[PDB]
This record gives C-alpha cells, sequence and structure tokens, in this order.
C-alpha cells in the first residue's frame, strides 16, 4: 500500500530527531588537527572522530530522500471515485510536524556543515598519495538554512510542475483548509475566556461529532451513506481511541441524535456501537 | 543563541587567494597552512549584527578554471557576494574586473558585492615583497583596491588577513549589514 508509504518512513523519525539533537560534533579535534598539520597522531583522532558524525549525516540525508520519495509517491496516487484524501492532509501535518523540528535543530548547529566540509577537505588531501556523488548532494543539503522544508517544497513543486493538467489548488487546498480549521480550534472569541489544553482537545472532539450530526441532518445523503464526504468509520475509531469515561456524551449523541444511522443504506460495521 | 535571519553569502575568487582560509579562520578561529583546492564547500555561524540575530550561511566555491560549468549552481538566492583577491597577486586583482564582476552580475545582477582584499599581513613582508620585486611586481595598494570597488560598483572595499585576523570580523559584519 502507497497510502501508509509516508507513515512507514516516519517510523524512524523520532530516532532521527533524537540523533540530530545529540549531535555535538567534533570541532575541537578538527581545529587542533588544522592548528598542527604535521602531527599525524592528532590527524588520526580528528579523522576517527569525523567517521561517526558523517555516518549520522548520511543517515539524516538518506532519510530526507526516503521521506521525499514517500511524499511524491503519496501525491502520485492522487491522480488515479471515493477518494480518501485525508491521507494527503494527515501525512502532510505529520511530516511538517517533524520538518519544523529537524530544521530548528540543524539551523542552530553549525558543527554539522563544519564536520562535513572538513571530511571532504581531508578526502582530497588523502587523494594525494561514502559515495563521492552522494557527498556532493549531502554538501548542498546541509548548505541550506532549512534543508527539510527546501526538500519538501522542491519535491511538491516538482510533482505539480510535471502534473500541469492538475491545478495548484487540488494539492494546496488541504494545506489552506487545515490552517483555517486549526485557527477555529486555537482561536478564542471575545465572549468567552481562553480554553485550557484539556478543553481545546475536548472541544475539538465535540465540534468533530457536532458538525457530522449537523451535516447528517442538513445534507441529503447524510454522513453514514457509502458515497459521503464524512468517512465516519474513521471518525468513530478516533472516539473509541479515547478513554471510555471521556467522550461517552459524544459517542451516545451519534447513537440516537442522528438522521441516517438506523436506515437500511447504512453499513452494519458502522452500526457496531454498543455500551454497558 | 537561538535561530536567526538566514543570510546566504557566496565567496568567489581564484585559487590560493584565501577564500577557504578566511571562512575557516572566521567560524573556527583556526588557520590551515596546508593548501587543498575546494570545488565547493559550506560553513555557517549564528552571529549578532546591529542588535539583530543572523544565521550567516557561507558558500565556499572553487577558484580553478576547470569548475566554470559547476560553480554557478551555488549562485541562486544569494543575499551577498564576496569577490576575494590576494593583495600579493596582481593577476587575481585584475581577474576581479576581468571575470568575477561579469560572472556574479551575469547570474545575480541585483545582489550586492563586497570587494575583499586577502593576505593583508603579507603586503608588508621583506620575503614576500622581494619575490614581487623578483617577478617585477608591486603589491595592490589601498587606492587601487578602492578604485576597483568603485568601478565594479561594490558597496564596500575591505582588506583583511585570515592568519592575523586583522579586520576579518569587519568583512562578515559589513557583508551582513548590506542585507539588513
Ligand atoms: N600568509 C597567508 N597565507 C594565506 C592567507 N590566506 C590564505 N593563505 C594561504 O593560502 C593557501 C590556501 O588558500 P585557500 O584559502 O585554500 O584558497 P581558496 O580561495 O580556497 N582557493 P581554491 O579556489 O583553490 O579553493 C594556504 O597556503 C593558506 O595558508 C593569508 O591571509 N595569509
Ligand atoms: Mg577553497
Amino acid at each position: 500500500e502507497i497510502y501508509n508509504q509516508v507513515n512507514v518512513v516516519l517510523k524512524d523519525a523520532e530516532g532521527i530527531l533524537e540523533d540530530l539533537q545529540s549531535y555535538r560534533g567534533a570541532g575541537h579535534e578538527i581545529r587542533e588537527a588544522i592548528q598542527h598539520p604535521a602531527d599525524e597522531k592528532l590527524q588520526e583522532k580528528a579523522w576517527g572522530a569525523v567517521v561517526p558524525l558523517v555516518g549520522k549525516l548520511k543517515k539524516f540525508y538518506e532519510f530526507s530522500q526516503r521521506l521525499e520519495a514517500a511524499l511524491r509517491g503519496l501525491l502520485g496516487a492522487l491522480t488515479s471515485h471515493l477518494e480518501r484524501e485525508q491521507a494527503l492532509a494527515k501525512q502532510f501535518a505529520e511530516i511538517l510536524h517533524f520538518t519544523l523540528r529537524f530544521d530548528e535543530l540543524k539551523m542552530t548547529n553549525p558543527a554539522i556543515q563544519n564536520d562535513f566540509s572538513y571530511y571532504r577537505r581531508t578526502l582530497s588531501r588523502m587523494r594525494i598519495n561514502v559515495n563521492n556523488e552522494l557527498a556532493n548532494r549531502m554538501s548542498l543539503f546541509y548548505a541550506e538554512a532549512t534543508p527539510m522544508l527546501k526538500t519538501l517544497s522542491d519535491a511538491t513543486t516538482k510533482f505539480v510542475s510535471e502534473n500541469k493538467n492538475l491545478p495548484i489548488e487540488n494539492t494546496t487546498d488541504c494545506l489552506s483548509t487545515m490552517a483555517s480549521v486549526c485557527r477555529v480550534m486555537l482561536e478564542t472569541p471575545e465572549y468567552r475566556s481562553r480554553f485550557t489544553n484539556e478543553e481545546t482537545v475536548s472541544f475539538c472532539l465535540r465540534v468533530m461529532v457536532g458538525v457530522i450530526i449537523l451535516y447528517d441532518h442538513v445534507h441529503p445523503v447524510g454522513a453514514f451513506a457509502k458515497t459521503s464526504k464524512i468517512d465516519m468509520k474513521g471518525c468513530i475509531k478516533v472516539l473509541k481511541d479515547q478513554p471510555p469515561n471521556s467522550v461517552e456524551g459524544l459517542l451516545n449523541a451519534l447513537r440516537y441524535t442522528t438522521k441516517h444511522l438506523n436506515d437500511e443504506t447504512t453499513s452494519k460495521q458502522i452500526k457496531s456501537m454498543l455500551q454497558g | 543563541g537561538s535561530a536567526g535571519q538566514a543570510i546566504k553569502c557566496v565567496v568567489v575568487g581564484d585559487g590560493a587567494v584565501g577564500k577557504t582560509c578566511l571562512l575557516i579562520s572566521y567560524t573556527t578561529n583556526a588557520f590551515p597552512g596546508e593548501y587543498i583546492p575546494t570545488v565547493f564547500d559550506n560553513y555557517s555561524a549564528n552571529v549578532m549584527v546591529d542588535g539583530k540575530p543572523v544565521n550567516l550561511g557561507l558558500w565556499d566555491t572553487a577558484g580553478l578554471e576547470d569548475y566554470d560549468r559547476l560553480r554557478p549552481l551555488s549562485y541562486p538566492q544569494t543575499d551577498v557576494f564576496l569577490i576575494c583577491f590576494s593583495l600579493v597577486s596582481p593577476a587575481s586583482f585584475e581577474n576581479v574586473r576581468a571575470k568575477w564582476y561579469p560572472e556574479v552580475r551575469h547570474h545575480c545582477p541585483n545582489t550586492p558585492i563586497i570587494l575583499v582584499g586577502t593576505k593583508l599581513d603579507l603586503r608588508d613582508d621583506k620575503d614576500t615583497i622581494e619575490k614581487l620585486k623578483e617577478k617585477k611586481l608591486t603589491p595592490i595598494t589601498y587606492p587601487q583596491g578602492l578604485a576597483m570597488a568603485k568601478e565594479i560598483g561594490a558597496v564596500k572595499y575591505l582588506e583583511c588577513s585570515a592568519l592575523t585576523q586583522r579586520g576579518l570580523k569587519t568583512v562578515f559584519d559589513e557583508a551582513i549589514r548590506a542585507v539588513l
């Protein structure tokens, strides 16, 4: 499946950020090695220190290429009725969440480019008496202030540029609608006081079920129908992820305050909602 | 020391003018006596200029004539250019008006230029000045450097030494000040 293609690479995302934060570098060993070129004993300590760091930098770069390939593979499936387009929006939010941290840590860490530059500077020296083509791409990767954002933006623009028949809106709509719903969740009006972190998450669950029930009543086909925009099966699963004590009020509300739940057309898998 | 303004700064100039050394001397406060050519390299440093934080992205380029087709791929989205020539090498000093100004303008015509004079410590050295005599040559003096900067339309002419670090800090500070 190419729908959990981005989720498969994100498995190691926590490990990448954890390794990137712990990346102290080897600026001290590199510096003293340059200060005393002739000291071969000190050149070994510097070179020996660099190997570990480069291997992690290659591990970080290769991750961005897999994440790039996974994102384009995800956008590729867009092309090919009953389009599950939440995958696009869900995985966009997930990789962007990771992307902001990766860029933030790299941004404020000049040791990364320092180490790398030394590494390829001492390869040449060693040329006198990793893959070379890969190293050049890696050099250009870490040269940027925001490598991941640059990689994502380039990858998405590469997709739309070689899919000109599809308008920019198709792919950029999810990105603009997500920012408006977030504002709805996070924005606090004048009439009431600001919600807590517990209330905003609670609120978010209520509106989700709230708009579904109101949509079910006003929209002809409803929220339960096979040819619906709601995709409830997924919305109920999110509710049953939550503690049983929490969301019982919302869970019940769907059971008896809907319109097209009990009608014949509704799936019997959706009806699987009991309580004791 | 958190995140700052991302300012890209590409350094161009011939081989052995001191492009790589003045970047390594600035960021790491170390001077490599060993000479190894660099096709392309990059460094960075979080610095404070005029009370504003800056993540100064430094792009080191090749000086050799064999990397003319490969050098200009690092040019796009440049905020400032450092055309570096050695003060102890007239050839390099003319290559400024002959090649670099044409080249950097050709790709990025609206991006500022900072004309930098490298190896300032060698201009007043018997050993180094006798060899210029030997090769029938007179070191590029300040008036010449400034006159050249005025011709190419560089916003500032600076002269510094990567070894002594005399006016090394001022070059990058002025490089940032041009993009604020
Ligand atoms: N005395 C002195 N030597 C310097 C100075 N700056 C650089 N050098 C010397 O210049 C040589 C290397 O210059 P470098 O910075 O590598 O030149 P480059 O601009 O990188 N040339 P390339 O395009 O080939 O990479 C070394 O011998 C180094 O010690 C300086 O200010 N003073
Ligand atoms: Mg160099």
